[PDB]
């Protein structure tokens, strides 16, 4: 609301529309001003002066330059037409699926991980307020692919392992919340020959302590 | 407008006042048309905050990137890719070109940037902070959006890593072989060149005058007469003034909707991920990388493709 | 600044570049180049002729090699009628032509309208008939304090064709005897110009913005020696605007390149009325040489905006990397894309999030346009 109120520019996609269309009617308008070559741009100055032999070429002049001149009015307004309706096509899908869900698109409900999105009216248009979450903070990390234990190699099931410089833990990959590697958040898969940067460390079972 | 019509004739020029603002409304709308185009340009290629740079060695994992990274031994630091690309694809008569806000070295470092971006952090210089993850993991990670479990990747990463540098080396190679791949783009051009030699060649064109040259009117007949043969070519050359513009604007905004395609590729193939089936190439998708090229953008579109499958019998439940 | 703001029809200028006008160099001298010819035309041959043939059997004097003064006629204040057509009677001295012909007979007065394109009747179908798409002029006189049996043709099968002469007298299933007599000349306007009107030249120009007459073609334009290889009979080339580029001299024979004087769009660099009115002014495609803090660019020769080395997020757009903006005075620079950043990658270094920040921004689409209607 602060940042709406400080800046006249923001609506600028929609005082847009409203100018174009301005200036397209008063042009129109102006151009009923034109003689295009008659001796006068009034009907009833030509009328009032002429006899029909001689009034009907003068009308002629101003029939064709104000037809030519509507007709260039309606060709500009359904190209402009156009890409209004092509907005208005983007709004609709936006309102689907920034609105009515979630989406994993990039960009397309803002920048940032797609939470949610408001919906507000405005002339003319519509104003989304998209929410979304940034990450923030981040800090460095040892990493590796794997885990070598007992000749085995132990893959995270959901996030990433790291080192803190002196132990190993496994993370979610979008925060860090580190976790003792145990057996029941890897997986096995193979020996520890074939993975490229295996490392060596304890994977707990977490039986033994209790059997 | 004004030159267009009546070059630089007085006598033209006054009776062309007579018809209004038709020549401001046709300036204006090519001007409208001409602003677009670099919006067009930076929708595309400006989505990066930062211009980031790639790393003095490029260890990642096996995956060479050569062919699509910037060749620093070049006036122009384009890749091979784009190299290739940029070589493969009126004025007094009041016709001119304007130049674009953006160069080609300028989009060629937008470029570069996001290509540094998707190699070193992944997809998260596209939403926040960039955060180095090693190649071979962002891979893996790529696997995982896919469904294929993380080891096939570290498993088979040497075979992986040879598939894809040697498809990158493909690319280049067909693209040197086919000089209809870049119609798309050369259709635009050779489009727009046929409009204004249309234009011009109006010029020659009479359209019931006894002269198709206001030199030529202007020298022989007194105003009562000159006017007239005037007139005829006024209301002429304005109608095929006019048709250009219209032409122009239709084909402007079949431009726009390729670049709106081209910005959302962007931001949803280069930038992350995609679920879309076909949006993003046959195949799953696990990443893209950007090319410049003339007038418009090439994609290069990384999928997985299923292979040598089997027969095997199933069952919903044991 | 003025003119930008009559050009908005408004007295306040918004932030931006405006297309207000456009430069134009114009020519210094007039340079009138024409044949060396010597003798005057024989028309007189044809006017003060002792006797004009029958309008049935006209007869066509050719007029060549010779220097064509029509202002003789034209002032001369013996003729009733003295009428022009795609030419005029006081400019016909500026005019070349490929040839004249001087057409002459004897008519009674009644017939004297007939004498003229797109007319009917027994002279204009079946005695001497023109053209409606003539060029000449028709000049005839009364000479009944001159002047015998003239004949016209009064029957035949079919009309004439333009510059027909049917003098046969087969007899028809055709000519009578001829209420004043007339006199009439009729003088026809037709490749390297052999009639020529009175018309002074004066010396050769090159390098320089001219107005130009090169036998009876004009122009405006710089003149350079032409390297087009043109074959002997060749006096002029042609663009595909159908406009001249290239012309042979007249008197030295040597092949010129006519290229249009230097012009292009001007446009004006502002920030808006409320903070300054200092602007900048670019001549777009013009060389800072030919315009008369003057910066060249791609764009055009920019002026009064101050270059500096420092890059910026760009403001008002010149194009080809270049912006300016109001930092005061007005300056020009090569727009930033961006700060850089070097990635810290490494084969087992990754960086994670501890915190998160919850961000809300803000889309703005149209859907709605007014609902106008116009009868
Ligand atoms: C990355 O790939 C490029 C090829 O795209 C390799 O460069 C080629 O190396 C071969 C020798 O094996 C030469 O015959 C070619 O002429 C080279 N081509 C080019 C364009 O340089 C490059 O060596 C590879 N880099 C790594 C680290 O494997
Ligand atoms: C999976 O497919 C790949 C690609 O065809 C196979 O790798 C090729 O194997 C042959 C035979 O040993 C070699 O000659 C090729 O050079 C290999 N290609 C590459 C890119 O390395 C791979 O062996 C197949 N795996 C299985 C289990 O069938
Ligand atoms: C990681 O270390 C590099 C030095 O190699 C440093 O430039 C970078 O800022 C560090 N990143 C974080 C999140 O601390
Ligand atoms: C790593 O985490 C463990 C457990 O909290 C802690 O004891 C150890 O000191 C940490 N190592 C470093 C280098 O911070
Ligand atoms: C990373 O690079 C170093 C050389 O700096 C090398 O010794 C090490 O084996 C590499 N590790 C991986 C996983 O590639
Ligand atoms: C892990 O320990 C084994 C011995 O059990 C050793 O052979 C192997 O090289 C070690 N690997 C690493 C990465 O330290
Ligand atoms: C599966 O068996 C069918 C025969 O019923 C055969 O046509 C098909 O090719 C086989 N598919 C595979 C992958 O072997
Ligand atoms: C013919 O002679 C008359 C009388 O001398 C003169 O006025 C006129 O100009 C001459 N016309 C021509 C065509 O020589
Ligand atoms: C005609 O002009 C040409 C070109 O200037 C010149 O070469 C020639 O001597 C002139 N001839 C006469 C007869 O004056
Ligand atoms: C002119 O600038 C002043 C100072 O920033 C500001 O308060 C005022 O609203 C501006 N007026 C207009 C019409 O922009
Ligand atoms: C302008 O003209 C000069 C010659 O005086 C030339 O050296 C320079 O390259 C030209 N610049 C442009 C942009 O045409
Ligand atoms: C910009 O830098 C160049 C050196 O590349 C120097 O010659 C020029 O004078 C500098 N201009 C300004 C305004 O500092």
């Amino acid at each position: 609301q602060d940042s709406l109120s400080s800046t006249p520019s923001a609506l600028g996609k929609l005082q847009d529309v409203v100018n174009q269309n301005a200036q397209a009617l008063n042009t129109l308008v102006k151009q009923l001003s034109s003689n295009f070559g008659a001796i006068s741009s009034v009907l009833n100055d030509i009328l009032s002066r002429l006899d029909p032999p001689e009034a009907e070429v003068q009308i002629d002049r101003l029939i064709t330059g104000r037809l030519q001149s509507l007709q260039t009015y309606v060709t500009q307004q359904l190209i402009r037409a156009a890409e209004i309706r092509a907005s208005a096509n983007l709004a609709a899908t936006k309102m689907s699926e920034c609105v009515l869900g979630q989406s994993k698109r990039v960009d397309f409900c803002g920048k940032g991980y797609h939470l949610m999105s408001f919906p507000q009216s405005a002339p003319h248009g519509v104003v989304f307020l998209h929410v979304t979450y940034v990450p923030a903070q981040e800090k460095n990390f040892t990493t590796a692919p794997a885990i070598c234990h007992d000749g085995k190699a132990h893959f995270p099931r959901e996030g990433v392992f790291v080192s803190n410089g002196t132990h190993w833990f496994v993370t979610q990959r979008n925060f860090y919340e580190p976790q003792i590697i145990t057996t029941d958040n890897t997986f096995v898969s193979g020996n520890c020959d074939v993975v490229i940067g295996i490392v060596n460390n304890t994977v707990y079972d977490p039986l033994q302590p209790e059997l | 407008c004004t030159m267009y019509i009546c070059g630089d004739s007085t006598e033209c020029s006054n009776l062309l006042l007579q018809y209004g603002s038709f020549c401001t409304q046709l300036n204006r709308a090519l001007t409208g048309i001409a602003v677009e185009q670099d919006k067009n340009t930076q929708e595309v290629f400006a989505q990066v905050k930062q211009i980031y740079k790639t790393p003095p060695i490029k260890d990642f994992g096996g995956f060479n990137f050569s062919q699509i990274l910037p060749d620093p031994s070049k006036p122009s630091k384009r890749s091979p890719i784009e190299d290739l690309l940029f070589n493969k694809v009126q004025k007094f008569n009041g016709l001119t070109v304007l130049p674009p806000l953006l160069t080609d070295e300028m989009i060629a470092q937008y470029t570069s940037a996001l290509l540094a971006g998707t190699i070193t952090s992944g997809w998260t210089f596209g939403a926040g902070p960039a955060l180095q993850i090693p190649f071979p993991m962002q891979m893996a990670y790529r696997f995982n959006g896919i469904g294929v479990t993380q080891n096939v990747l570290y498993e088979n990463q040497k075979l992986i890593a040879n598939q894809f540098n040697s498809a990158i080396g493909k690319i280049q190679d067909s693209l040197s072989s086919t000089p209809s791949a870049l119609g798309k783009l050369q259709d635009v051009v050779n489009q727009n060149a046929q409009a204004l030699n249309t234009l011009v060649k109006q010029l020659s064109s009479n359209f019931g005058a006894i002269s198709s040259v206001l030199n030529d009117i202007l020298s022989r007949l007194d105003p009562p007469e000159a006017e007239v043969q005037i007139d005829r070519l006024i209301t002429g050359r304005l109608q095929s003034l006019q048709t250009y513009v219209t032409q122009q604007l239709i084909r402007a905004a079949e431009i726009r909707a390729s670049a709106n395609l081209a910005a959302t590729k962007m931001s949803e193939c280069v930038l992350g991920q995609s679920k879309r089936v076909d949006f993003c190439g046959k195949g799953y998708h696990l990443m893209s990388f950007p090319q410049s090229a003339p007038h418009g953008v090439v994609f290069l579109h990384v999928t997985y493709v299923p292979a040598q499958e089997k027969n095997f019998t199933t069952a919903p439940a044991i | 600044l003025s003119e930008t703001k009559c050009t908005l029809k408004s007295f306040t200028v918004e932030k931006g570049i405006y297309q207000t006008s456009n430069f134009r160099v114009q020519p210094t001298e007039s340079i009138v180049r024409f044949p060396n010819i010597t003798n005057l035309c024989p028309f007189g041959e044809v006017f003060n002729a002792t006797r004009f043939a029958s309008v049935y059997a006209w007869n066509r004097k050719r007029i060549s090699n010779c220097v064509a003064d029509y202002s003789v006629l034209y002032n001369s204040a013996s003729f009733s009628t003295f009428k022009c057509y795609g030419v005029s009677p006081t400019k016909l001295n500026d005019l070349c032509f490929t040839n004249v012909y001087a057409d002459s007979f004897v008519i009674r007065g009644d017939w004297v309208r007939q004498i003229a394109p797109g007319q009917t009747g027994k002279i204009a179908d079946y005695n001497y008939k023109l053209p409606d798409d003539f060029t000449g002029c028709v000049i005839a006189w009364n000479s009944n304090n001159l002047d015998y049996n003239y004949l016209y043709r009064l029957f035949r099968k079919s009309n004439l064709k333009p510059f027909e002469r049917d003098i046969s007298t087969e007899i028809y299933q055709p000519l009578q005897s001829y209420y004043q007599p007339y006199r009439v000349v009729v003088l026809s306007f037709e490749a390297p110009a052999t009639v020529c009107g009175p018309k002074k030249s004066t010396n050769l120009v090159k390098n320089k913005c001219v107005n130009f007459n090169f036998n009876g073609l004009t122009g405006t334009g710089v003149l350079t020696e032409s390297n087009k290889k043109f074959l002997p009979f060749q006096q002029f080339g042609r663009d595909i605007a159908d406009t001249t580029d290239a012309v042979r001299d007249p008197q030295t024979l040597e092949i010129l390149d006519i290229t249009p004087c230097s012009f292009g769009g001007v446009s004006v660099i502002t920030p808006g009325t409320n903070t300054s009115n200092q602007v900048a002014v670019l001549y777009q495609d013009v060389n800072c040489t030919e315009v008369p803090n003057v910066f060249q660019t791609r764009a055009g020769c920019l002026i009064g905006a101050e270059h500096v080395n420092n890059s910026y997020e760009c403001d008002i757009p010149i194009g080809a990397g270049i912006c300016a903006s109001y930092q005061q005075s007005i300056i020009a620079y090569t727009m930033s894309l961006g700060a850089e950043n070097s990635v810290a990658y490494s084969n087992n270094s990754i960086a994670i999030p501890t915190n998160f920040t919850i961000s809300v921004t803000t889309e703005i689409l149209p859907v709605s346009m007014t609902k106008t209607s116009v009868d």
